[PDB]
RNA sequence: GCCCUGAAAAUGGAUGGCGCUCAAGCGUGUUACCUAUACUCUACCGUCAGGGUUGAUAUGAUGCCCUGACGAGUAGGCAGG
RNA sequence: AAGCUCGUAUCAGUUUUAUGAGAAUAUGUAAGAAGUCCGACAUUUGAAUGAAGAGCUUUUAGUGGGCCAUUUUUGGUAAGCAGAACUGGCGAUGCGGGAUGAACCGAACGUAGAGUUAAGGUGCCGGAAUACACGCUCAUCAGACACCACAAAAGGUGUUAG
RNA sequence: GAAAUUGUUGAAAGGGAAGGGCAUUUGAUCAGACAGGCCAGCAUCAGUUUUGGUGGCAGGAUAAAUCCAUAGGAAUGUAGCUUGCCUCGGUAAGUAUUAUAGCCUGUGGGAAUACUGCCAGCUGGGACUGAGGACUGCGACGUAAGUCAAGGAUGCUGGCAUAAUGGUUAUAUGCCGCCCGUCU
C-alpha cells in the first residue's frame, strides 16, 4: 500500500541489504586507514610551486 | 559505405567460423569509442613548462 | 564482497596518485565511464532537435533524473542538450540514496516500488542480478546488463 | 565567488610517433576544480592550435600558499577586452595572499571598468619583497614606520529600531 | 568607467508612486530569505491500460477486486446522463 | 472509427561508424536470415538509445484568410517595408513575474493539504535583510534594467584606474 | 394569482460606484445525535518535510600554516657606538645584523585545525497526514513460546451534549477581478 523509505525504519532497511547489521559492529566509515610513509619528490614540489 | 558494410558482414563471418573453428569467444558486436582509463605518465622527457599567457 | 571491491577500489587508486608523486610520475585517473542526468527546463518552448533527445533518454518532465552510459555518442548528446541539463559523475552513496528512497521499477509495465528483492530476482533473476546491491553495483560498475 | 589558486597540468595527446606531447602548465585561479579546467582550455586553445579532444589533462593541484601571516606588497600584470579593444595593464596590492589579492582585483575591475571575469586574462601575479619598486602612492603610503590613523565617525549599527539617547561615536 | 553637455514643447505628470545619495543607484561576490495551478509526497474523483474474478450461499457481468500512469484544449468527433 | 495481418513490431523531427552530393550546421542512403555458400551458418543474428505499439484495405467530420522572432539572401534611411527558403511563438492556451499589455523571461492546468523551487526580487506601498564585502558617482530634470523613447561624432580646469 | 415594478414594517450597510470570487469575524437563522455524537489535549510509532547540537572517518604538499631547531640576509634598522646642537634626550645621519626589540627567506622535525567528501553514527525540537479495514508475506528480537517501530493508527484523558463546532445569509475586512453574445 505505502513505501518507507530505508536510510530509516531500519526494519525495511534490514529487510533489504541485511549487511548493514553486521555493517553495526565494525562501523564501516571509520576505517582507519593504515598510514604509509610515501613521501613526494622534489620535481612535484617544484613543478606545484614554481613557475 | 554500402562496401563497408558488406565487407563488414563476411569479416563477421569470417572470424565467426574462426571462433567456431577453435572454441574461443566470438566478440563479433561492434561498440563504440569507449572512455580511456587510467595510464601513467611521467616528466623524464621533459619537465613541465608555464603558458604565461603573455601575448600582449 | 561489494564493499570490499568499492574499498580497494579507493585505496588502490589512491596508492597509485600516491606511488606517482613518489615517482615523480603524475597519475592521470581513468575517465569515467558514467553520468546522472536531470532536466532543468520544463516541456515547453524547446526545439524539436533536443525533444526527441530528450525522449529517448526518458527525460520527459522536469526534475525526472536517470543514468547514462558515457561514450562518444552520448557524450555528443549531453553536449548537444548542454543548455538545458545538468549532469556529472555520481558516487555510490548518492545512488544509494537514490534507488532506496525513489527507486521505481518497470514490470512490464506499472512503474512499482521496489520494496523487497523478490522483485529483482523474479525479474533480473534472469541475468543473475537477484538483489539490489547487485543492481548499484550493475549500475556503478557498468556491467554487461546495464542497459 | 570565494577564489582558489589551481596548477593545471595538460598533455595534446597520446598518439603513435609523437608519444608524450611535451607537458603544458598553467596558474590557474577559480573556486573550484572545473572552472579551472575551462579556463585552461580556454588560454591554451589561444597558445596553439589544439582542443579538448586533442587535449587531455595530465593532472591538476591546489595551492595552498606558504605564509598566510606575512603581509605581501603584490603586483601583477593583466590584459582584458573592454567595451572597446583590448589593452594591458600594471597594477601594485597590498594584500596577504595571491588568492586574496586576485580576489579584491577582480572586484576592483568589476567596479572601475566593468569588467566581468571573463574577459580578463591573468597574465602574472608576483611578489615585491623590497621597496624601491614600488610606483604607485595608494600602496606606498601605507609603508612608513611608526604608521597610525583614527577611524572617526563609526557608523554604529542597531538591531532595535528606536533607542533612548541620541547617540555618539566614541 | 562614473558624471555634465550633446539629447526641447505647448491642459498638471511621473525609475510604477513615495522618496532615495559611505544609497533604497551603477559594477562584482558570498550566504540567507520570499512565492506559481510547474517539481516531490499523500487522500479523493474521473478516464485509460495490464492482471485476477459464474463458483458454491445472494442480490448487479456494462459488475467486483488489485496495481500503475495520465488529466489543459475552439471547430469537429465519441460515450454516458 | 470498422476490419485484416504482425507483436516485439516495424521504427525515430536523434546521435555515432561508414560514405556520397554540395567547409561546419544542415542533407542522402547501409548498420544483416528478406543475408552467406552448393543441403551447411539462430539471439554476441551483426552500433548506441527509447518505445500506452507497428503496417495494409474501406470510409467519415473540420480545415485550406496569416502575424511576429532567429538564420541564409536582395534593396535601401528604414518603418506598423518589401523579394525568396529552414526552424520556433501565436492563433484554440490558463498560470507566477515583467507596475498594466497582441509578441519578453519562466511554466502548460482535476479537486485539496504540506514541502521546495523556477523567472523576478527583499527601504515602505508588498510577503522577504535598511545582510555582509570591495570600488565608483554628488547631476540648477543624477540614475534605477536587456530588446517594454536607445543617438553618436565629439566638447568638458569634475573624479577615479591606467 | 408567479416576475419585472411599487409601497409599509423589521434587520443591516453607505465618503466619486455597485454586483462576483478565496478565508474569516460580528449579527440573525437552522437541521442532525447523545439514549454510543461535537470539540480538544498528552504519550508512542509510521509517511513526507524542516531546523539544531554533538560523535567517528578518508583525503590534498599525508594540507599549507602555527610551533621547535637550524644557515644566511636585509630593513619601513633593535640594542650598542659615533657625530651636530640641545629644555641636557631628542631629533638628522652613519655605523651596527640580535646585541637591552625582532623580522624575512631556505632547510629539517611532529602534531592539530580549517576546507572538501563519507557513515546502513547517535540524539532532540516543530508542522501536515491517519489513507486502508478477520488472517496470509519479505522481516528483526531471541534458546524459545511468543514480542515488535514488520504489506497505511492506536491508546489514555478531559469538557459539551448546546446553536458550542459546522451550514445558509446581509455586512465589514485583506487580496483579486476590464462587459456579455457575435463577424473581424
Amino acid at each position: 500500500v505505502l513505501k518507507k523509505n530505508p536510510l530509516k525504519n531500519k526494519q525495511v532497511l534490514l529487510r533489504l541489504n541485511p549487511y548493514a547489521k553486521v555493517f553495526a559492529a565494525e562501523k564501516l566509515g571509520s576505517k582507519k586507514a593504515e598510514k604509509t610513509g610515501t613521501k613526494p619528490a622534489a620535481v612535484f614540489t617544484e613543478t606545484l610551486k614554481h613557475d | 559505405c554500402r562496401q563497408e558494410f558488406l565487407e563488414r558482414v563476411k569479416a563477421n563471418a569470417a572470424k565467426r567460423a574462426e571462433a567456431k573453428a577453435q572454441g574461443v569467444a566470438v566478440q563479433l558486436k561492434r561498440q563504440p569509442a569507449q572512455p580511456r582509463e587510467s595510464r601513467i605518465v611521467s616528466t623524464e622527457g621533459n619537465v613541465p613548462q608555464t603558458l604565461a599567457p603573455v601575448p600582449y | 564482497a561489494y564493499q570490499k571491491e568499492y574499498e580497494t577500489a579507493e585505496r588502490n587508486i589512491i596508492q597509485a596518485k600516491r606511488d606517482a608523486k613518489a615517482a615523480g610520475s603524475y597519475y592521470v585517473e581513468a575517465q569515467h565511464k558514467l553520468v546522472f542526468v536531470v532536466r532543468i527546463k520544463g516541456i515547453n518552448k524547446i526545439p524539436p532537435k533536443p525533444r526527441k533527445v530528450l525522449q529517448l533518454l526518458r527525460l520527459t518532465r522536469i526534475n525526472s533524473g536517470t543514468f547514462v552510459k558515457v561514450t562518444k555518442a552520448t557524450l555528443e548528446l549531453l553536449k548537444l542538450i548542454e543548455p538545458y541539463v545538468a549532469y556529472g559523475y555520481p558516487s555510490y552513496s548518492t545512488i544509494r540514496q537514490l534507488v532506496y528512497k525513489r527507486g521505481f521499477g518497470k514490470i512490464n509495465k506499472q512503474r512499482v516500488p521496489l520494496s523487497d528483492n523478490a522483485i529483482i530476482e523474479a525479474n533480473l533473476g534472469k541475468y543473475g542480478i537477484l538483489s539490489i546491491d547487485d543492481l548499484i553495483h550493475e549500475i556503478i560498475t557498468v556491467g554487461p546488463h546495464f542497459k | 565567488a570565494h577564489f582558489k589558486e589551481y596548477q593545471v597540468i595538460g598533455r595534446r595527446l597520446p598518439t603513435e610517433s609523437v608519444p608524450e606531447p611535451k607537458l603544458f602548465r598553467m596558474r590557474i585561479f577559480a573556486s573550484n576544480e572545473v572552472i579551472a579546467k575551462s579556463r585552461y582550455w580556454y588560454f591554451l586553445q589561444k597558445l596553439h592550435k589544439v582542443k579538448k579532444a586533442s587535449g587531455e589533462i595530465v593532472s591538476i593541484n591546489q595551492i595552498n600558499e606558504a605564509h598566510p601571516t606575512k603581509v605581501k606588497n603584490f603586483g601583477v600584470w593583466v590584459r582584458y577586452d573592454s567595451r572597446s579593444g583590448t589593452h594591458n595593464m600594471y597594477k601594485e596590492i597590498r594584500d596577504v595572499s595571491r588568492v586574496a589579492a586576485v580576489e579584491t582585483l577582480y572586484q576592483d575591475m568589476a567596479a572601475r571598468h566593468r569588467a566581468r571575469f571573463r574577459s580578463i586574462h591573468i597574465l602574472k601575479v608576483a611578489e615585491i619583497e623590497k621597496t624601491a619598486d614600488v610606483k604607485r602612492q595608494y600602496v606606498k603610503q601605507f609603508l612608513t614606520k611608526d604608521l597610525k590613523f583614527p577611524l572617526p565617525h563609526r557608523v554604529q549599527k542597531s538591531t532595535k529600531t528606536f533607542s533612548y539617547k541620541r547617540p555618539s561615536t566614541f
